[PDB]
């Protein structure tokens, strides 16, 4: 007999092992999936299609955009995957599922206004400061870029991927105080002007995607609190 | 190959091990086009 | 970059298409389903057989009917009820009386990344103990086959006849567990997480698939039923998803805001 | 550039706004090869099935909310009837055939005006049960043209009210909280889908092949896609414009394989 | 020692684990079976010889042919491997000793009346409907075959293998309401027209075999009701 | 296709012989005699020794014989009584009084496929036991041997002589079991499954074949006559044909209709 | 080889582990010929 | 390689047992250098 040793983890159920085990009732031909179309080969095939948001108005899809003129964000919402604007997307509720994330969020919006409604609007991204910015000449600063409102209807502001760290914490646990990656905001910057005879309060529909460059890592256990 | 690290030996077959499918007759493509 | 969304397609791009700068690394791998669905976790919670038991009775099960509830784990990740598939999962939230409290079961760590609709893969069980010293087995009948319910008389003890058949009894240690893959057993091709079409087993309730499933284990303990014990020991069914595959995207259930 | 017309068969359609055909999962949706589950020769296409069955859908006011849905079972709406969606000789052989294995190409018209907002959420879903009541009835054409647009409640979007088998008399009956085929409206854009916007289009393509359990499915119970529109955002408009735009739907099965031929489908 | 790591499953009796175990008495010359002729190299040799159903009249392998015309089939049975008619069959007997099966059942035929006997029958076999038919109107629209009565005296007539599933059941467990695979159905076309001096009612000796494609899968424990 | 079934021979065709179809796949091969016959199957519950037994006499048997019943597995599918290959398999219907319920065996998972006349193959026994705790043995003896009974005063111990011989008496630990594989040991080439010769042992028995068996085990405890237990001990012996050969088909059992 | 996956290894030889009888100087043929 | 005997035989692999450093794109030399 070979003489061995059995180390100080023997008969150790792990549940995450990396290994094998014993077959009982092999030999077992299963019907052929070749048939079937649409193989996910990885689960970032899915965290790039873009899903909608929700928004505190009660939860809407859209931004509505009122006519009186105020110096601040229309919308404005924290770049942290464990925000409740994230929910239920498939770049959260898959990354809620993991620890960390690494890349960039694509948030795409769409113009569901009229066709005659000519506006242009300031999206931006501050990355997190000790106050969150509020004025337009404070998001002129941050990294902004102008959405003309034309014969296309969505813009893809790209969140960049600004951390000290490789990979950033997925869940904003403890602490991130209000500010862990910074914030969205979507300035107007010009008020929509509308021709007669058309709807007040056109809607922005937002999205939300991953980039290209999007990767996920180690995951946990999930949140069961959907069954309740 | 999933989350398997035993890289060297396979004590078991392949048929007995997995379970494969019987014959009739990365990479990430997009999961829909615009055509 | 300038898009349009109503087409249904959008190339995901990086921060070098609107501003300057560049791509980051690959992180790693660990979104593979292959990889992602091959780890162990708790699916259903059984109590241990004792003697030759009746297995539950097709639904709707009526008053009087001396049927064995809680004994048989249905290994699905799809909702259970009573050993049998169900559509909809249902807690007891005040189970003050009345009837039978029927167990439920849910693999609530796959329907929180089970966005898709079809999978295929092979099963890992690992039937856990709940009870210290406990020397207990393991059963299984495939997708398709019906518990033996009967038990013969040897030797003057009443011993049942799962104790015997060509589906694998697996004997545990005093104090150990049961480990064994099983493959993907089932006449379907894959398992439908969502499924809409009609079984007609009864009046034909929509979205129950019929045979989704790898089968049905249930725990018993190797003693004829003269010793038969008094107090109900529990066991715990772990699986692993081996081999996983995934077709067709689909949604992932709706977190409440409140 | 935009001007799209689909002939197939004797029923050619056109579209002046096209965004493109939303070839779903593969490159080519009507390439499929026989089913592995029918020993017997299948009933292929043949000239009188390959065309654009269109029936209407219900109209869209503003007082729809958001995420109100309307689904249309494929091929369930062939056999109901639901929204004049009569088949003639596609359902006069798919009540005759057992099994069958088809890929479909629907393309939903409701066209705005420019002065008018609003957006649809046409989604070719699979595998869900919204076409039928909690209660297990499959839903009759005088209970569809009463809701007119199916209200996204929170029994939808945690799937508490899909059809169930009933425990009985013996078992406490459990307080049902969640079942799989809920819908998550949030994400719906998933699935197949364009967006019936009321500024880019009138017409929305989309191009789904053969999915399912089974190699082949059932042709009485099956209900593998499900042509879903939700509004995402609420019509609207100044007083005097079009109340009411219509919403129709042209539905096309691409290479269907029928397969076990009997008589005409008696319940 | 080589050190070694012993896993879950050590120490546990398996009846059909696939291996070997310890010899106890080896060395042992058995005397030789090149004498005996006729192995049995796999079941699926007997499945294809034509056995003897049974039929409710008291059980008949034969239909009798009652002069009387009715407008129903003679006999009726369900193709399904649990059907009491197939129970004392090798099809049938070797198939509940099974959990699966696939291919083609084959219901072999004879016509064990006089030579003068003239006569024409229309087999059939519906798929499974929602009521089981009972017109000559009705399985002439069902895969039929009509067997006319000359020179020979058999027909075997092949029930195909038309089914949603690569292995279909072999036993009507739960629930397959009576209509599982659908329904043998044996209708008279022509009323037999014998001679005189010949005797009434003739006999239709029914046997069942298996196809050159039936094929067995996944053993179960056997029913112990044979020795009650 | 037409055909003539008189003839005894008859082509087992396809749906193409008389319609347009094809032929399916071939699905598995687990009808393989070799294969199918593999597995292992209670056989008999036979009680442990616990001194020098007296193997039963050869019947009839008449009252007064001081021997003991219930302890030896004559290791055959054919129907056993007593220890002894019979015939007949006989259970008791109604068992109160009268005299010694002899022990019958017979292996219900083979003659439901032992649709053959002769059969050869080794045997893999497994003698697990019905006992928490029991530390017991496993003897053999080889079809045409016999019991050797008496025991021998080991240091005013009567350790008797089924501890020792030159067939295997395997010994298990303690709480575990007893597995060794057992060669074609019988004189005659095959088990006759069914027998039609006459054993002119006695008056001729018709149909009572005397040497088809891979042998007989018998459980003991590894201690002297003094320290004989109270408590009457079983075992549970599991048999697995290794290596399955099978001749000349042959008819299955008659299921009943009622 | 019946039911048996374990293809590499045999540590007992072949006239141990099985039964070899001793000298004396698929394709499913039928049990029964019509000649 | 630290504190390791075994030099013979790694069961699991490199990534598995140790944890590499990802890509971006004896001699004691002294701790400080005057310049």
């Amino acid at each position: 007999p070979i003489p061995t040793a059995p180390r100080e983890n023997s008969l150790m159920f792990l549940s995450t092992l990396p290994d094998d085990t014993v077959p009982a009732y092999g030999n077992v031909r299963t019907p052929p999936v070749n048939y079937l179309p649409g193989e996910i080969t990885d689960l970032l095939q899915l965290a790039r299609i873009p899903t909608l948001m929700a928004f505190e108005r009660t939860y809407v899809p859209y931004v509505a955009v009122p006519t009186q003129f105020d110096d601040r964000p229309l919308i404005s919402f924290p770049i942290t995957l464990s925000d409740p604007v994230y929910q239920n997307t498939l770049v959260g509720a898959i990354s809620s599922n993991f620890a960390n994330y690494r890349g960039c969020i694509q948030i795409t919006l769409t113009f569901c206004g009229p066709m005659m409604a000519r506006g242009k609007f300031l999206l931006s991204y501050s990355p997190p400061n000790g106050t969150q910015p509020q004025t337009l000449s404070e998001a002129m600063q941050c990294t902004y870029s102008i959405w003309d409102i034309g014969l296309n209807s969505s813009w893809t502001f790209v969140v960049p991927y600004i951390s000290p760290s490789d990979y950033r914490e997925t869940r904003a646990i403890t602490n991130s105080v209000y500010s862990a990656d910074g914030w969205f905001s979507l300035h107007k910057l010009t008020k929509i002007t509308l021709p007669p005879d058309c709807p007040q309060s056109p809607c922005i529909l937002f999205f939300a995607s991953a980039g290209e460059d999007y990767t996920l890592r180690l995951p946990v256990d999930c949140n069961p609190s959907y069954v309740f | 190959r999933g989350n398997n690290g035993n890289m060297t030996f396979n004590y078991y077959a392949n048929t007995y091990q997995n379970s494969v499918d019987f014959s009739t007759s990365g990479i990430l493509n997009p999961l829909g086009y615009l055509k | 970059s300038t898009d349009n969304a109503e087409t249904g397609v959008i190339e995901a791009g990086n921060t070098d298409t609107d501003f300057s700068g560049e791509l980051a690394a690959p992180g790693s791998n660990h979104t593979n389903v292959k990889f992602l669905f091959d780890r162990s976790r708790l699916l259903n919670v059984i109590k241990v057989l004792e003697k030759d038991a009746v297995f539950p009775r097709p639904f709707p099960t009526q008053e009087g009917a001396q049927q064995d509830d809680g004994y048989f784990c249905l290994l699905t990740p799809r909702p259970t009820v009573a050993s049998r598939p169900a559509t909809r999962f249902g807690l007891y939230a005040n189970p003050s009386g009345s009837g039978v409290l029927a167990n439920t079961s849910l693999d609530f760590n796959f329907y929180s990344l089970a966005c898709f609709t079809y999978f295929r893969s092979d099963l890992e069980v690992t039937v856990v103990s709940l009870e210290p010293d406990l020397e207990f087995a393991v059963g299984w009948f495939p997708s398709g086959s019906e518990y033996q319910a009967s038990s013969f008389v040897y030797d003057q003890l009443h011993v049942p006849f799962h104790f015997t058949g060509r589906t694998p009894r697996a004997f545990a240690s005093k104090g150990g567990k049961v480990s064994f893959v099983l493959p993907w057993n089932s006449v379907s091709s894959v398992l439908p997480v969502r499924w809409g079409g009609a079984s007609k087993l009864s009046s034909a309730t929509r979205g129950l698939p019929a045979h989704a499933d790898w089968g049905t284990i249930y725990a018993f303990v190797p003693r004829p039923n003269e010793k038969k014990s008094t107090a109900v020991k529990h066991v715990a069914v772990y699986i692993r998803y081996k081999n996983a595959r995934a077709w067709c995207p689909s949604m992932l259930p709706f977190r409440s805001y409140k | 550039d935009r001007v799209t017309t689909q002939t197939a068969g004797n029923t050619a359609i056109n579209t002046q706004s096209s965004l493109g055909v939303l070839c779903a999962y593969v490159e080519d949706p009507t390439k499929s090869d026989p089913p592995s589950s029918s020993t017997d020769q299948p009933t292929t296409t043949f000239t009188a099935i390959d065309r654009w069955y269109t029936g209407r859908l219900n109209s869209w006011t503003k007082a729809v909310k958001t995420f109100s849905f309307q689904a249309v079972p494929l091929p369930g709406a062939f056999l109901s009837r639901q929204g004049g969606l009569n088949g003639g000789a596609f359902t006069a052989t798919l009540h005759r055939h057992f099994l069958m294995k088809c890929g479909w190409q629907v393309q939903v018209q409701c066209n705005l005006t420019q002065f008018h907002q609003g957006a649809l959420l046409v989604a070719m879903v699979p595998e869900t049960t919204l076409d039928v009541k909690p209660d297990g009835k499959a839903k009759s054409l005088q209970e569809l043209n009463e809701e007119q647009w199916v209200e996204m409640s929170d029994d939808y979007r945690t799937g508490k009210n899909m059809p169930f088998q009933s425990l009985g008399t013996y078992y406490r009956p459990p307080n049902w909280t969640w079942g799989p085929n809920f819908i998550n409206p949030y994400q719906v854009t998933v699935f197949p889908h364009q967006i019936l916007n009321a500024r880019t289009s009138t017409s929305v393509d989309i191009n789904v092949p053969y999915i399912g359990e089974t190699p082949t499915q059932s042709s009485e119970t099956q209900n593998s896609w499900t042509l879903l529109v939700m509004v995402l955002v609420p019509l609207d408009y100044k007083e005097g414009a079009t109340t009411d735009p219509e919403i129709t739907f042209s539905v096309r099965p691409t290479s269907p394989y029928f397969n076990g031929l009997r008589n005409r489908y008696t319940a």
